[PDB]
């Protein structure tokens, strides 16, 4: 029962766009609980090896600020540039998240507006954009 | 040769010493893997083979100003070597390493066991805990003063690959250094997501973590997770979990005193039955050994699933009462393989055999009853008329009658070995209380 | 008669360099016997005693012979530091 929803989850919907309608969200978001040490952390490093876009991220090692999109420097140009997170590198395939409890109260909050319009909308220095993941 | 030279090697470059009008070296000529098969080091192997009693010798050598202990020197020996790195064809890597961690009082000498294992092993790195944050544990992202690149500088976890990682007071750790403890644990690899760079490095280290108790000294009272600052998902990774407990006695007081003071006097170790082995001479035998990759057979497969059977179901009657250990996690049974895999490699032997289960699962038994004393009981030879009272239960299964006329019963006495003058005596005892 | 500060600084170095104390068999008894009774005694629980406070008699007597320049640990070395010792763990003159 649990193979079956992940193999729906590779596929997934289509898109129905519309032009005077809101974007729907046709992807299956998965979420695993029981006890663990029960073939958990393996299901998430197979689905990665698959997809080509998949990545693999922890609980902890990754906050609101690695998953979103941190605002690095260039090495040779020394501006501030816009590097891509986990959340937005991954467009179009399945993000695997280890250890999805233990995260903390500033990161469960971003994961809200992605799990419905699939939109990271940031306004920090006074840079308000909204990016799609 | 350039695209040739991996970040973490060590090899030997052979150039030229040129100066730059800044010194550099023009490139001419450029592990366990590494140590070629020498004639010269192939005879020091043998001369420990056939000495008999090599399992024993080398648990017996390690640390020789610890006294004691004769259990918990035995895994220390399996962790240098290790199980088998079975890589499957569809994508899964079977994990080989063993995961041993050590319990008890601060008193059993836990420091030196942890030094001791680092200077035999020759990619082993020693570390604390609070001195050793998620910086330093994990990589640092460190800037060039030169190219001004972002680099990975190896911390503990990287610059001790394939070998044995030793980690000092794994309770007062914080709670950001343990992300990366799961991930090696259970993929061997470190995610890293800082400064822009999303790589994974592999980590195919052997954590030996030393825990503490909170209150310092342990109390019998509580229960052996609350005594531990550490959840239940670090101990279902965990192979072994050993608890050397401080029991005052005189016996063992005296012989240990005797140890000390002879090892403060003639800087060596008191003369026992054998021979002590060499540092240079035990790298040897482990890194011959970890070329050996043992199979394992098909008899000894039927064992090790009873073996889990009766495992589990002692573990589930005793969740309710004081001494209420972890569950009958999967993770504990894939242990039992590395450990009896890692046994085979010390014999030098491709099957496993039944004594190599049977030495794996003492290890587990002995670091699981630390905590009950030592007074066993057991007595079962009475009358033999509880023998006899055996085969009338099982007339009694098939029937279920009390009758006088019992003419099939004497047929099955006759065939075990018992006298007939022997059998009429038990009927008539059994006839009285009608039974 | 105290003795001047330049002169406690050369017998230290000439008693470090020149003098090696050895553990007698007289001096191990002491050792093991006083090792035994603090760990059984009830009024030690302050302080854990521990494998540390068996090195520490054997450090304690073996540099208290360097201060009177002899090769041997002899019975008055092992007291002086037993002393010391329960003065450390349990705080009473005894």
């Amino acid at each position: 029962d649990v193979k079956k929803g992940i193999l729906l989850q590779l596929f997934g919907g289509t898109n129905k766009t519309f032009t005077k309608g809101g974007r729907y969200r046709g992807d299956i978001n998965i979420l695993l609980c029981g006890d663990p040490s029960t073939s958990k952390s393996q299901i998430l490093q197979y689905v990665h090896k698959i997809t080509p876009r998949g990545v693999y991220t922890s609980g902890k090692g990754s906050s609101a600020v690695g998953l979103t999109a941190y605002i690095t420097r260039d090495v040779d140009t020394k501006q501030l540039v816009l590097e891509s997170g986990a959340l937005v590198l991954s467009d179009g395939g399945v993000c695997c998240i280890d250890e999805f409890d233990k995260m903390s109260d500033s990161t469960r909050s971003v994961l809200h507006e992605v799990m419905e319009q699939q939109t990271i909308s940031i306004a920090k220095a006074g840079i308000i954009t909204t990016l799609n993941a | 040769l350039v695209r040739s030279l991996s970040p973490g090697d060590i090899v030997d470059v052979t150039g030229i010493f040129l100066p730059a009008p800044e010194t550099y070296l023009e490139a001419q000529f450029v592990k366990f893997a590494s140590f070629s098969l020498t004639s010269d080091v192939e005879e020091r192997v043998m001369e420990l083979i056939t000495s008999g009693d090599v399992y024993n010798r080398l648990a017996k050598s390690i640390a020789p100003e610890i006294y004691g202990n004769l259990d918990v020197k035995k895994a220390l020996l399996l962790l240098l070597v290790g199980g088998v790195d079975k890589r499957v064809g569809d994508g899964m890597k079977i994990r080989g390493d063993i995961n041993v961690c050590l319990m008890g009082d601060p008193g059993v000498a836990k420091s030196q066991l942890l030094k001791a294992i680092c200077k035999i092993s020759p990619r082993g790195v020693y570390t604390t805990g609070k001195g050793s944050s998620g910086v330093g544990l994990t990589a640092a992202v460190m800037k060039d003063p030169v190219t001004d690149e972002m680099i990975l500088e190896g911390g503990a976890l990287v610059l001790a690959d394939n070998g044995i990682c030793c980690i000092d007071e794994f309770d007062k750790m914080d709670e950001s250094d343990r992300t990366a403890i799961h991930e090696v644990m259970e993929q061997q690899t470190i995610s890293i997501s800082k400064a822009g760079i999303n790589t994974t490095l592999n980590a195919r280290t052997s954590i030996l973590a030393a825990a503490n108790p909170l209150y310092g000294r342990y109390n019998p009272r509580l229960s052996p997770l609350d005594n531990i600052n550490l959840p239940a998902a670090l101990l279902s990774r965990f192979d072994i979990l050993f608890l050397m407990l401080d029991i005052p006695s005189r016996d063992d007081d005296e012989k240990l005193a005797e140890h000390v003071t002879y090892v403060h006097m003639h800087n060596k170790q008191p003369d026992l039955d054998f021979t002590p082995v060499e540092p240079s001479k035990m790298r040897e035998y482990i890194a011959y050994a970890k070329t050996k990759r043992p199979v394992m057979s098909e008899a000894v497969n039927d064992y090790v699933v009873q073996a889990y059977i009766r495992l589990r179901q002692d573990s589930k009657r005793e969740m309710d009462s004081k001494f209420s250990f972890g569950q009958a996690t999967p993770r504990t049974l894939l242990g039992i393989i590395r450990l009896s895999q890692a046994l085979a490699k010390l014999r030098l032997a491709d099957m496993v055999d039944i004594d190599d289960v049977e030495e794996a699962l003492r290890l587990v038994r002995v670091s699981k009853e630390s905590l009950y004393q030592e007074t066993n009981k057991s007595k079962e030879d009475e009358s033999p008329t509880t023998k006899i009272f055996t085969i009338i239960k099982k007339m009694l299964q098939e029937t279920g009658k009390n009758t006088l006329s019992y003419e099939n019963i004497v047929k099955t006495v006759r065939l075990r070995g018992f006298t007939m003058l022997q059998l009429s005596n038990c009927i008539q005892e059994y006839s009285y209380l009608n039974v | 008669k105290l003795v001047t500060i330049p002169f406690l600084r050369k017998y230290v170095q000439y008693a470090k360099e020149r003098v090696i104390p050895q553990l007698t068999q007289e001096a191990i008894n002491v050792i093991v016997k006083n090792y035994t009774d603090l760990r059984n005694d009830d009024n030690t629980k302050k302080s854990p005693i521990t494998a540390r406070t068996l090195e520490t008699l054997i450090r304690l007597a073996t540099a208290h012979a360097k201060v009177r320049l002899s090769k041997t640990v002899n019975k008055v070395d092992a007291k002086v530091a037993a002393n010391l010792l329960r003065f450390a763990l349990l705080g009473e003159d005894i």
